[PDB]
Order: structure tokens, then sequence, then C-alpha cells
């Protein structure tokens, strides 16, 4: 949701993203780098993450040429699926209305009831 | 599109006779409006401010504030029933269920017909003559679940 | 008479306790990756020669630090605008050691005479319109009618007429007029100004096309189009 | 029942028939002498001390007194704007003394206004009265104009020269309206919030002028002790609190209804010697003596009397002193809730603790009412019987309406606990992550 | 009480000592969540308290600690002396199984103190690394 | 004037509220309702402190800081336990209705909420009840308005309509289901319209100009311009 906590909790700063809006009113990231040349791969970000989307996996090969090519962008880090957590989603708790989930369609959120409603 | 009539209009200005401030005739005037419409629609907020001279807000404020000013439409009759607590002793839900059985809606709308809107209310001031139930002006108290259908076959 | 601007702000050789002042929070994150799609190695820090403060975080923003300006508040616990009551020397008050800024005069010893130019009353004279100045929140200042999100609120282009000369010229609400400023016509739209008085015209100073400097010229064959 | 007018000063004169009323007859029956006495041959500090020795104190439920109250208007004479307000709201869940008070006896209510805008040199008076009241509204527009035309109201009032004008101003329907600074809110068209105190309204209130506000009961007392004296007022009861009040026990007994009483009388007479006890198969279980705002009592403190001093060292109020008995077949989680949806729904708004704290309260007592209680429920409603009593809340709203809460868990528990079946369970799991087992 | 709680660590008998040898206005005692007495003696007299400490009856025979610390940005500083910057001595008893924090406080412009070697032989490399990373002279 | 908070003496103005007066002592006292520029109205009874009556007394009484003078000789405590606990308790009140929207919310790192949230020292959820719900309304192209997570503290109605002279920005409805905004979808008309994304505490009104290109304020880097 392009919350930008992972970058600040990262103790390097080898993290940099830009939030971007879609229509419907989601946030996403607008771009999404990590300077692998920097990452001390301490599980910092992957704590912080409030949507589990940031994650650090089984895979240790990741050796390099150029050190340029050690910057990873938002093409390079997107994965198909869900990862380590496989059912969370953190816009089923938030409030916030986007594309396929109305205002009170959320978890534990009631109907909203206008001013207006005939109802004391 | 919404205009305020000559009475109506006078009415509020007769209200505004009665006290110091304009905006103290806010809520007689939005009670003049639902008297004569049943309700107070979108543009007679803003008709009672620029009568009042008071902010369109002011207007939206009071009207969602207080219960008894209906900002959304309402049936041709508007049942009241009590669910206070001695009404509750006396039990009220017996009648409230007759109403619901009757009207086939469930409190806070109206029927199809636009003839009913069944709503609960707070104590009538009642409670020695409980339950109590008011339609459009009359109190109707010692309420049985028997005489719920006959009861609102008078009101057409 | 500019001499009172040196103490506006103190020099580029200030320090708090020998330490510069922080543009940014001490958490300013992303410093090995906000530039690594350009080139993976970080370059120099920004060098201020100029002022005082430090285009990094390595500063002081401390709300008890002896100074005036301060660019932004930050307290342990105060996230928020109302970190602006640490800063301060009482809540609401002024700044704890004053505000920035300093009066370039004093008031004067002795005031002026009176002015005997009184005008005479407004003629509204046959075939010259009075340009009325009309000003804007959003359209009159010249660069922020360059900000794309004022377009969206800067009001539509149009003349302010009187309805009496409205009726005069036979021109309705809404429809576009013609007029002729320094050989120039171009066309705007009516709006009917009860308040406006009689033989004058009112144009939106600062817009486009409109200079503020045509408040109180005089406009001629202003004509519907 | 004989009603002497010695012994009871309020409703000696109600008609046989539930009839109202009108000038004639209240004339007939030693109408306005009070009123004349005080407008011709007092001072209006004179009526105001009388007021104040007569130990009349406030019938809208606090028991302040209203000689007191008139007292602490300012002394200026600059302040020649003055008002007199009537609240007729009685919004409180078990009262109606009001309606039976207005609706058959209107010109006693115009003459206590008469009376006490006289003392309070009040320019204007309004009757600040609920929209559900229809009829209380005929008959007081009605009264009046009787009075208008008649000359005890307007210009010049028994030639006196005191100019005295009478408004009915209707309500919209919300519980908060009265409240006495709500009801100045209300009464200038703005939205019912409370005003803090001080400054009290005596001092500024409706427009920023002194304002009173005093209950329809206390205006129906002040008649009765400026025609008999302050010596008659004093020696009717034997008691703390001077005069009659207005008590009754509603809800399930043989006759539910209202009764003028001397004060000190105990709730078991109220109870058995005129509402006939209980009806056939039901036994008696609680009581609330003054409304939906007052603590519930039990069984032993029904010999009790019914004075603001007695009823408030056994852990309640005396409030409006219309009690309201509750039997065996009630259960008390249900009618605790009915009580807090009530008073949840008449919120203003304005302050966090009533605002945010009373729906906690009545989604506790709806669980529990179906048996979805959880550990931590019970505990939860006393924190918040705790954190909204008097001086934690903007307005006393919200302490009335914890203490039937309260009170029902202190006395009986073993129903709030028969709500707890289901394990306390706020999270739901979460793949991949492991939870933090507290113990 | 937790073992977290904030402790002036008045009744450690070697703050009667202290108070008994100096005298009750030589020093100034600290209340810390560090769990040893904290001592702020002044620079005249630190040899002669660290002699003292070296000589007692169950004596302090470890220099642990000896660092500095600059105290020019610290604001909250209440109930402590005026220092620009600060010299701690942290000392161990094993016999007593205790420890006391030494602090001495130095102005801006005398950042000299005396040099505690001829007590400790590891305040050699303990000053050198303060003078290297404080600029604070041992004489 | 003379006061005494945990015990401690301080000298301040007698004109002061306690709760300005505590602030600019460095005292530390939540708060939502209360701004310097619009005067102290008791609403959202976060800044709570126990007043005694004279040196010797151990019950006290919660008052509101923000409602009580700091007169000559006041005793008061803001680290009391039953204070503590209420204005724990009342953040939590406020906590019971608000939206799991921290990420997705522009006031995340500038909240107010967040701050006095954090430092009443609330982190435990025991409500497991509904969240109540509100539609949002266009505000113009400066300000986005997100009625969830607003807190009632009534400081916008207070600022755009007393201070700032605005009339199309007001409160509506009742109990819990307060709304504050415009009557119908519309621009802001005020010109100091965009004062009440600092006024407000919470997310309610945020920068939208500033929204289209979102940052936290740890992210910026700040200069003192004019
Ligand atoms: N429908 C009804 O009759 C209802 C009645 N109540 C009653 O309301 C009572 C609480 O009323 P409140 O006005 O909130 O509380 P309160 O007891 O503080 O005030 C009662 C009266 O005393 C006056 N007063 C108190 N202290 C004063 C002072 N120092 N100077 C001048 N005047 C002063 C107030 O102006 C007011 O008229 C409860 O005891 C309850 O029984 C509550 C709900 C409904
Ligand atoms: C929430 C609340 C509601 C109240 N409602 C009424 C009411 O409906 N009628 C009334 O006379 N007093 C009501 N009161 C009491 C008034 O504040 C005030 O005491 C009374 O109206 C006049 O005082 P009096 O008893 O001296 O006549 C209410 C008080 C509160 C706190
Ligand atoms: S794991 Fe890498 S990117 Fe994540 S916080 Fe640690 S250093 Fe930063
Ligand atoms: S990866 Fe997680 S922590 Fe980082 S910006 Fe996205 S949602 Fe926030
Ligand atoms: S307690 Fe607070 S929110 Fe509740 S009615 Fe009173 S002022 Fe309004
Ligand atoms: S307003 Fe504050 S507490 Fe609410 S979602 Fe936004 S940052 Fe979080
Ligand atoms: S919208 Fe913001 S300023 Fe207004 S009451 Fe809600 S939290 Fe307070
Ligand atoms: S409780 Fe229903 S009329 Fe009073
Ligand atoms: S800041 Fe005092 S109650 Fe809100």
């Amino acid at each position: 949701v392009a919350c930008n906590l992972c970058a600040v909790a990262c103790p390097v700063g080898c993290i940099s993203l830009q939030k971007a809006e879609t229509k419907d009113g989601r946030w996403y990231p607008e771009f999404f780098r990590i300077n692998f040349s920097r990452c001390i791969f301490c599980g910092l970000c992957e704590e912080a993450c409030p949507t589990t989307a940031i994650q650090l996996t089984p895979d240790f090969e990741m050796g390099e040429y150029k050190r340029q090519d050690l910057v990873y962008e938002k093409e390079d880090l997107l994965i198909s699926g869900p990862g380590k957590y496989p059912e969370y989603n953190f816009y089923r708790m938030a409030g916030m209305a986007i594309d396929g989930k109305d205002k009170g369609e959320a978890e534990n959120e009631a109907k909203p009831i206008d001013v207006k409603s005939l109802l004391p | 599109a919404f205009e305020l009539s000559a009475a109506e209009r006078e009415a509020i200005e007769h209200e505004m006779h009665h006290y110091e401030d304009p905006r103290a005739a806010s809520i007689e005037a939005l009670k003049i409006v639902q008297k004569q419409r049943g309700w107070v629609p979108d543009g007679a907020i803003h008709a009672i401010a620029d009568v009042l001279g008071i902010p369109a807000s002011d207007v939206e404020g009071v009207a969602t504030f207080y219960s008894q000013i209906f900002r959304q439409p309402v049936g041709r009759h508007v049942i009241r029933y009590c669910d206070s607590v001695v009404c509750h002793i006396n039990g009220y839900q017996g009648i409230q269920a007759a109403l619901e059985k009757k009207l086939n809606i469930k409190p806070g709308q109206t029927t199809f017909d636009g003839r009913f809107t069944l709503l609960p209310t707070c104590c009538l001031g009642n409670c020695d003559k409980g339950p109590n139930m008011m339609i459009d002006e009359d109190t109707h108290a010692h309420l049985t679940p028997e005489a719920i259908p006959e009861l609102l076959e008078r009101y057409k | 008479e500019l001499a009172g601007i040196k103490d506006a702000a103190p020099d580029a050789t200030f320090r708090i306790r020998g330490q510069k002042l922080a543009r940014e929070p001490h958490r300013y994150s992303g410093r090995t990756a906000m530039r690594a799609n350009i080139s993976v190695h970080e370059p120099r820090q920004p060098q201020d020669i100029d002022t005082m403060f430090t285009f990094s975080m390595e500063g002081n923003n401390q709300p008890t630090a002896h100074r005036s300006q301060v660019p932004f508040a930050w307290a342990p616990g105060w996230n928020s605008p109302q970190a602006w009551n640490k800063f301060q020397d009482e809540v609401g008050g002024k700044l704890r050691f004053g505000d920035p800024g300093v009066r370039l005069f004093e008031t004067s010893e002795n005031g002026l005479d009176y002015f005997t130019s009184v005008p005479a009353r407004f003629q509204p004279q046959d075939g010259k319109w009075r340009i009325a100045p009309y000003y804007h929140l959003f359209g009159s200042d010249e660069l922020s009618q360059r900000a794309p999100v004022f377009q969206s609120r800067m009001p539509q282009p149009y003349i302010k007429l009187n309805p009496a000369d409205a009726a005069k010229l036979g021109v309705n609400a809404g429809t576009r007029v013609s007029f002729s400023y320094d050989g120039n016509t171009v066309t705007l739209p009516v709006e009917i100004a009860e308040g406006l008085t009689a033989g004058q015209v009112g144009l939106p100073m600062g817009m486009s096309g409109i200079a503020p400097v045509l408040a109180g010229a005089h406009l001629e064959d202003l004509k519907e189009a | 029942i004989i009603r002497t007018p010695e012994t009871h000063p309020l409703t000696w004169r109600l008609r046989d028939d539930k009839q109202p009323v009108w000038l004639d007859e209240y004339r007939s029956k030693n109408g306005y002498e009070g009123a004349r006495k005080a407008l011709t041959g007092l001072s209006p500090d004179e009526i105001v001390n009388q007021v104040k020795d007569a130990g009349l104190k406030g019938r809208g439920g606090a028991g302040f007194s209203t000689g007191l109250k008139w007292s602490l208007m300012p002394k200026d004479e600059s302040m020649n704007i003055r008002y007199l307000l009537c609240n007729a709201d009685e919004m409180e869940p078990g009262t109606y003394k009001d309606r039976l008070l207005m609706e058959q006896l209107p010109h006693l209510l115009v003459e206590g206004m008469l009376i006490s805008a006289f003392a309070l040199k009040a320019y204007r008076g309004y009757i600040f009265l609920r929209g559900e009241y229809i009829e209380a509204a005929v008959n007081l527009r009605r009264a009046i104009a009787e009075a208008t035309e008649a000359g005890l109201l307007g210009k010049n009032i028994m030639g006196t020269g005191f100019d005295f004008e009478l408004f009915v101003h209707t309500g919209a329907g919300r519980y908060i309206c009265g409240e006495e600074t709500a009801l100045i809110n209300s009464l200038e068209g703005r939205r019912a919030n409370p005003r803090s105190k001080p400054p009290f309204p005596a001092t500024s209130g409706a427009w920023g002028k002194p304002t009173c506000v005093n209950n329809v009961e206390t205006l129906c007392n002040v008649p009765a002790i400026l025609a008999n004296g302050v010596e008659w007022y004093q020696n009717i009861s034997k008691s703390k609190d001077a005069g009659t009040k207005l008590m009754g026990f509603s809800g399930r007994v043989k006759n539910p209804g209202l009764w003028e009483l001397p004060f000190g009388t105990t709730a078991r007479e109220i109870l058995e010697d005129y509402a006939g006890g209980m009806r056939d198969g039901l036994k008696f279980k609680a009581w609330q003596p003054g409304g939906a705002g007052t603590d519930f009592l039990t069984e032993a403190h029904l010999d009790l009397p019914m004075e603001f001093e007695s009823i408030g060292k056994a852990g309640s109020r005396l409030g409006t002193a219309l009690a309201m008995a509750v039997d065996h077949e009630i259960n008390m989680v249900s009618l605790v809730r009915n009580l807090e949806e009530f008073f949840a729904r008449e919120s203003c708004g304005w302050c966090t603790p009533c605002r945010d704290g009373l729906p906690w309260s009545v989604k506790i007592l709806r669980a529990l009412e179906r048996g979805e209680g959880q550990p931590g429920d019970i505990e939860t409603l006393e924190q918040l019987c705790r954190f909204l009593g008097p001086g934690k809340t903007f307005c006393a709203h919200a302490p009335g309406a914890v203490e039937p809460l309260q009170s029902a868990i202190k006395y009986f528990r073993e129903e709030f606990e028969a709500g707890i079946k289901q394990p306390f369970s706020n999270t739901h799991l979460i793949n991949g992550i492991q939870p933090n087992l507290l113990k | 009480e937790p073992a977290w709680q904030t402790r002036d660590h008045l009744d450690d008998p070697v703050i009667g000592e202290l108070r008994n040898r100096f005298g009750p206005d030589a020093f100034t005692v600290q209340a810390t969540r560090t769990g040893v007495p904290v001592v702020w003696i002044k620079r005249e007299q630190l040899l002669e308290v660290g002699d003292f400490l070296k000589k007692l009856p169950k004596p302090y025979v470890m220099l642990f600690d000896l660092h500095g610390m600059d105290e020019r940005l610290r604001t909250h500083r209440e109930g402590l002396p005026a220092a620009d910057f600060s010299v701690f001595y942290h000392l161990i008893s094993i016999d007593r199984n205790r420890d006391i924090m030494l602090k001495v406080a130095l102005a801006e412009n005398d950042l000299h103190v005396p040099t505690f070697t001829k007590l400790f032989p590891n305040a050699n490399w303990y000053e050198r690394e303060t003078w290297d990373l404080f600029g604070i002279t041992f004489d | 004037a003379t006061i005494h908070v945990d015990g401690k003496e301080y000298e301040v103005n007698g004109a002061d509220n306690l709760l300005e007066a505590c602030l600019s002592l460095g005292l530390d006292i939540p708060y939502f309702c209360w701004h310097p520029a619009l005067g102290s109205v008791g609403a959202c009874r976060q800044c709570a402190v126990k007043q005694y009556q004279n040196a010797e007394d151990t019950r006290g009484r919660l008052v509101m800081s923000c409602m009580t003078p700091a007169s000559d000789g006041t005793f008061i405590s803001i680290d009391d336990e039953e204070a503590k606990q209420f204005r724990e308790s009342v953040v939590e009140w406020l906590m019971t209705n608000h939206p799991h929207d921290c990420p997705v919310c522009e006031e995340g790192g500038n909240c107010h909420l967040q701050d006095m949230t954090v430092m009443t020292g609330h982190s435990f959820r025991r409500y497991r009840f509904t969240k109540r719900t509100h539609r949002n309304q266009d505000l113009g192209p400066f300000i986005s308005h997100e009625m969830n997570r607003c807190i009632a503290c009534y400081r916008c109605v207070r600022y755009y309509k007393d201070y700032a002279g605005g009339t199309d920005l007001g409160v509506y409805g009742a109990h819990d289901n307060v709304y504050f905004g415009r009557p119908e979808d519309g621009t802001l008309e005020s010109e100091f319209s965009g004062n009440l994304v600092e006024i407000c505490p919470t997310g309610v009104f945020t920068d939208k100009t500033h929204s289209e290109r979102y940052n936290r304020k740890w992210d910026m880097q700040f200069a003192p311009s004019i």
C-alpha cells in the first residue's frame, strides 16, 4: 500500500518507494526499489510491514557482476503469489473504500448510517 | 427545485417575531415545513436558511440533530411506539411484533403503499397507561397485540 | 534603508553548540536507494555554504536550541503540528527565543501633512467604461495560476456589468461581449453585478489576458460580439 | 380520597371527569389570588425571599433550592432583559407528572410563571415543552389566550405596570433538551448541546441575558406558597424537604398512577396503600425511585421515606419521585439493556465518554442477553460505570445512564454472570504468524 | 520494587564511607537506572577518591570502564552539575560484589583531567580512546 | 499564580487554564478538542488531571485541565493512577470505532491521535464489536475528506465557523453518528479552509495536493521559507 514503513524501518536506508493511487482509491507503489548491495538482510522491513507485502524468502543465490544490477526495481520484486503469508489481506481490514469493497464491507464494520435517517 | 409557499413564509416570519434572534425560529420553521409537506426536503434547508439569515449548515445540523424533524421521506401516517423501560416492563415487544406482522416492515421503514412508517420513540410520558404508541397526533394507550389491527384501520 | 536585513537571520557561521541546523528529520530514510536508479554510488551530500542549515539530518532541531528559524516542528512523542507547543516559550505565544524577522523601520517622530488632493465624484461618461478591479485569491497572483491544481479552483474569466448598463447595451447574463484595450479586442461572458455602480465594468485582475495594471483604466467600444 | 386545599395544594382542583380547568372555574376555586397578592402587595425581592424561606426545592429531580437559584441573578439594573423558562420537556422514562400538571391545570402553570417572572423581574417567559404533548400545548395556548384577554398577561398586569409575555415553544423530540443549558441552546435554535457551568444561566443564559430555568411542578408549587403563605407551606410535612411532591408507582401494579403526597412518605405506602401492590401472579423484585436515571433498590429499601437525603443515603436518588416497580418475570440484563439503549441513543454527541462508551455498554448487554458474553464484560461494565460518573463527562446525562447499570450489577450480579458463556476472542488466526499467547 | 526502578543507592556503604572521608558536600549522588551508585566527584579530588576506593577494607580493585560523554546537547540534566563534557570511571569491587560510577564534569574550554594510570594501568588505553574520540586531555 | 503539579511547585499565569499552563512548563497532558487559538470547550474529555483541595488531600477529583483555571495555590496531579487510567480509557473509547487505516492514511506519522494513543500507553484492544462507518464527501480540489477517522473533537467546526467565519461546514447528526462536513458535496468556500488539515488532529481533512504525491513527514526535507 506504499505506506513507507519498511523504508524508514531500514537501518541502512536501502528502500526507496513512491506512493501512487488508482481511480478507485487504492494505494500502491509507483516504484519500489531496493539497493541489495546495501541490504544487510536483517528482516526489519518484513517485521515492519503492516500488510505483509515485503518478505524475505529462502533464497541466497544473489551474486552479480555489476553493482548497478543489484538495484532491484518493482518488476524484479513483485511475485505472482502471497508467499509466506497465504491469506492476509490488509484491505479487508482497512476502512478506506476501494474497488470491490465499499464502506462498511470491511471486517468488524457496521453499515454506514446517514444523519438523515429516521431512526433515533 | 424547492420554493417556500406564502403560508409557510408568513408562519416562519410570525415565529421569528417571538424571539430576539431570528436563529431561534429554526426548529419551528423546520416543523412548519414538516407539517405542510410531511418531511423536510433538501431544498427546504436552504430556503429556511435564506429566510432566517443563518447558514444552511446550521439548519442542516438542527434538522439532523432532532429526531422528530424528518430529513427522509415518510408515509402518510407515522406510527411511533415507545420502547422505553416502563413499556418494556408492560410488554411493548408484543405490540412491536404485531405492528411488524401487520405492516410487513421493520422499524424505520415505510410500507409499499406509503401509508404507514414505523418508528421507535423515547418515553411518551404515559407510563402508567403503557404500552403507548403515538400515531400522527393521537397517543394510544393500554395497547394489546389484538387491538393493533383494529386500531391501524382507522388511519386511512 | 535596507540595512536592517542583516538581522533577519544569522549568517552561515551560526551554530548551535558547534553543529548546524537540520533540514530533514533524524529518521530520514532511503539515503542509499533514493538515487540508486541513476547510479548505485551515493553522491556527495550537498554543501550549503550560503546559510546555517545543512542538507542532511546531521544538524540541530532541538526545541530548546537558541535559534529563531525553525524548519519544522518535532518533539519525541509529538509528531503532529502540536510540537510547536514544545517549540514556544508559552503555548499560543511567541517562539522561545523570539520570532524571526526584523522591522526595517521604526515609527516616525513626526507625521505627514494632510493630502489636499480631494478627487471629484465619479461621472459615468458615454462611450467609456471605468475598469473596476476584481481580485481573486485563486487567480490574481502571477505564480499561483501556473499551479495546475488552481485551474479547477480559479473562476471562469467574466466581465462584471451593472444591470442598468447591461440593459442599456441589451446584453443578458452569460452572453459574450468584446472590448478593445490597447488595440486588442478580447471577448468575455457577462456576469450581472448588482453592487457595481453604473458606468463601470468589472474585470478580474491578474487572470489570463487581463493585467493588474488595467485597474482604473478606461475601456472603449465594449459591445456584444 | 378527599383532597382538601390545605394538604393538596396542587391536585385539589382537579376535575373528576379528567377535564381541563379553564379560567372561570380556576378563578372560582381560588385562582390568581397569590398572583394578585404578589403583584400588588409584595416586592420582587420579597417574593424571592418568601420562596427562599419556604424551602421550595427544585422538582426537576436535583432538589436545588428555587429561592437560592432566584437569588443569584445579577443585581445590576442595566440588565433589564430577563428570561424565565419552564422546563416542560419531561423526557425521562417513567416520568409523567408534568403531563398531568399541564394537561388539566394549565392556569396553575400560567399563574406560577407570572409570579416567578414578577419576582425575577423577567420580561419574557418561554415554556419549552416537548412536541409529543399535543393536548398540553393546546390547553396551554388556550389558557394563555384566556389570561391575556382577561388582563392576567400582556402589558400592565393588574395595573402595576409590569409587562410579561408568555410563549409556548414546542420541541422536536430529543431527550437532552431537558438539560437546562441544552434547553437554552435549543431555545436559541441551535443543536441542544449543554453548556459548561460556571457561568450559570442565571448570570448569562438565554441570548446572554439572565435566565432562570425551572420545572413545571416548581412553578406549580409557587402559587400555593404565594396564596397561603410561608408558614402554611413549612407546616405541611415535618421533614427537611418542605411541601408536597407528585409521587407514584408505575409498572405491573394494581393501580399505576400519580398522587400528590407530602415528603417523607415511605415508598411502601405508595406501592401498597396507593398503587395497590403488585399484580396477581407477580412478585416484587426491585424498584427505581426517580425514573430511568436512578439506581435500582431492593425490597429492603421499600421502607424508606421519599426524601432526597434518605434515598441519597441508600445509594440512589429521589429524582422525579416517580418510582417504577420491577417484578420477577423481568430479566435484569434485558431491562438494563433497554435503559442503556435509550441512554446511548439520546446522547447529544458532545463528549467522548457518554458518546463512545454508552454504545460499548449497549453492545456488551446485547451480548449478555443472548448468552454471547465473554470474560471481561462485567469488568468492562464496572469500569464504564466508574469512568462515566459525575465530573468525568460534560453533563449529567451519563452518570444517570450508568446508575442503573451499576446498581443492577451490585444487586443482581448472578443474572449478568449467566450471560458469559463463550470464551474471550478478539483476534482470529493469521496463517504464518504465531500469536503472542498471553497468560 | 522492580529491578528497573530508579535508585539513588544512598544506602550503599560506599556512599557513607565517602561522606565520612571527604564530607557531605564533596560530591553529588545521581539517581539512575544503572543499578550502581553514580557519584559526581570534583576534578581536583578525583585521584584522592580513587586512592580512597583502592585502600578500602574490601577495595575497588578493577577499573571496569573509563570514557567520556558530550553533555552539551543533553536537555534533561536535572540534579546534575553543570557540565559541557563528562568523564565516567566505572570501578568494580569483587569482594563486595559492588561497583561505583564516578563522574567528573568538565567545561568546554578546560578539557583536561588528571590521568588515572597511576591507580589503574588500563586507564592508558581508556584515556587514549577518550582523547581520540572526545578531545579530552589527560595530564 | 502558584501551582503544584505532582508535588513540584511552579509559577504560572493565573489567567491561563491548567492545560496551557502545564504544556508551557513542559509537562505532557494529552488533549484533542483544545487549541491555543480556539480556546477551551471541554469536549474530548482527554485532558483529565486530578485536583486536590489543599496540600494534604488523598482523594482528589478528576477535573478538566483545559476547563480549570490555573489559580494561585492550585494542587493537581498528572501521573495519578486514576487520571492515567481515565485518559487511557478516553483514548480507548475514541479507538473503538477508528478504522484500521494508518498505512493508507495521509495523517500517518503526523497524527495527533496516533501520538496521544501512544502517549497514554493504550496498545491492547479488548473491544470486539463493530465499528461505525461514514460515507465521504467531495470538498473540492484542496481538502480530502474521510469521516471514518473522526474522533468528534469539534475542532473543525469551531475553527471554520467561530474563528474563520465560514458558513458551509458544520456538525450534523446525533449521539455517535455526528458528521462533520458540508451540507452537500461541493468546494469549501472559505479562503482559510486549508488550515483544517492542521486543525484536524486526525486524517479526516487532508491536503489533497500533497496526497497526489504523498510522502511521510520523516521523509521530507524542510526549510523555513516565506
Ligand atoms: N425529566 C426529568 O425530570 C429529568 C430530571 N433529571 C434530574 O436532573 C438532575 C441533574 O440536573 P443538573 O442540572 O444536570 O444538575 P445540578 O444538580 O447541578 O443542577 C440543578 C439545578 O441547580 C442549579 N445550580 C446548581 N448549582 C448551582 C450553583 N452553584 N449556582 C447556581 N445554580 C446552581 C442549576 O442551575 C440547575 O437549575 C438529576 O438529579 C436528575 O434527577 C434528569 C433527567 C430527566
Ligand atoms: C440529561 C438531563 C435531562 C434533564 N431533563 C429534564 C427535563 O426533561 N425536565 C426538567 O424539568 N428537568 C430536566 N433536567 C434537570 C434540569 O437540568 C434542571 O435541573 C431543571 O430543568 C430545572 O431545575 P429545577 O429542578 O430547580 O426546576 C435534566 C437534567 C439532565 C442532566
Ligand atoms: S532486510 Fe535489508 S531492506 Fe530490509 S530492513 Fe534490513 S537492511 Fe533494510
Ligand atoms: S512493503 Fe509494506 S511496509 Fe513497505 S510501503 Fe509497502 S505496505 Fe508499507
Ligand atoms: S454526557 Fe456528553 S455527549 Fe452525553 S449528553 Fe451530556 S454532553 Fe452530550
Ligand atoms: S487519522 Fe491517525 S489514527 Fe486514524 S488512520 Fe490516520 S494516522 Fe491512523
Ligand atoms: S473532523 Fe477532525 S477536527 Fe473535526 S471533530 Fe473530527 S477529528 Fe476533530
Ligand atoms: S416508558 Fe413508555 S410511555 Fe414512558
Ligand atoms: S482538551 Fe480538555 S476536554 Fe478536550
